[PDB]
């Protein structure tokens, strides 16, 4: 499903928390419109200085502007031949809409 | 099948002298909020401050 | 001349919703949302919990 | 050598506290112009852009 | 009886006349359209029950 949310009020936490386990338990995807928020755009090696929860991306005032951070990942060199492989997978959740 | 748009009165005017802006500004009110007068006031007293 | 009027501010009706609620299913928390949106819906969704 | 990313951002220097302006996140932000009446701003809101 | 009476007399002596009281008028922007279709610039802080 690609499920658009034009506006997060009056949605139950237990919906929110619901539709999150659904992106990602059944793959949906899940556009939402009614945030606004302000891109800084990090360097790999300075990292991810502010962490999130789906919980507060769900429940954000409608009025108020979220800080997401975004990496720029070209200026990372490639691992060595003798790093250890790594058996578990890196993921993400946020994305922007527009450039 | 109509397209909404904005049109500049300077490209339905000859008379340069009385037209003194463009499509920007109402692009720019687009952003802003509607106001109650008490808030135009609010936005007054605030610039001059 | 007459001092024929009292006068209120934010008046009272003759008139209110008055509910009971079954409290094995009510939820004793606050409902909430949005500080504005709270602002106003915030009182009735109290009531009508 | 080793410039991850040269954006273009409002010069600060010049758009400064004085004219009310934070430039910090990456657009401009002035504190008091529109606003609710009868109630505090709020941090953070997006009419501040 | 006598309490509807009581009733109907605190009504016909009832010599109220509301003046505007506290009264946000909140940025649109931070309210859900829900709320804004119904909302006329500005309400009353004390909003009641509806």
């Amino acid at each position: 499903v690609h499920m658009t949310i034009n506006e997060r009020a009056g949605m139950s936490k237990l919906v929110a928390d619901n539709i999150i386990a659904s992106v990602i338990k059944s793959n949906w995807v899940v556009d939402i419109l009614d945030i606004e928020y302000t891109a800084e755009v990090m360097t790999p090696s300075e990292g991810y200085t502010q962490h999130v929860d789906a919980e507060s991306i769900m429940t954000a005032p409608k009025g108020k502007l979220f800080h997401l951070q975004f990496m720029d990942g070209l200026l990372r060199p490639e691992p060595s031949a003798f790093d250890p492989p790594a058996s578990g997978e890196d993921m993400r959740l946020i994305y922007p809409l527009q450039p | 099948r109509y397209h909404e748009s904005v049109l500049e009165i300077a490209d339905i005017f000859d008379q340069a002298d009385f037209i003194q802006t463009s499509d920007a500004v109402r692009q720019l009110r687009a952003l802003m909020p509607t106001l109650s007068t008490s808030q135009i006031r609010h936005a007054i007293e605030r610039i001059a401050q | 001349l007459s001092d024929d009027f009292k006068q209120i501010s934010d008046p009272k009706g003759y008139l209110t919703y008055s509910v009971k609620y079954e409290d094995q299913f009510t939820k004793k928390d606050k409902l909430r949302a949005s500080e504005a949106d709270d602002r106003i819906v915030g009182p009735t969704v109290n009531l009508f919990k | 050598y080793g410039a991850a990313v040269v954006n273009i951002d409002l010069n600060r220097d010049f758009f400064d506290t004085a004219t009310g302006i934070d430039l910090t996140k990456g657009i401009p932000l002035v504190q008091d112009l529109l606003v609710p009446i009868g109630v505090t701003a709020g941090a953070e809101q997006s009419a501040e852009y | 009886v006598s309490g509807l009476l009581m009733v109907l007399f605190k009504v016909m002596t009832d010599n109220r006349l509301v003046i505007v009281g506290e009264t946000t008028t909140p940025m649109s922007n931070t309210l859900s359209t829900v709320v804004n279709n119904v909302l006329r610039t500005t309400y009353h802080n004390n909003v009641g029950v509806n």
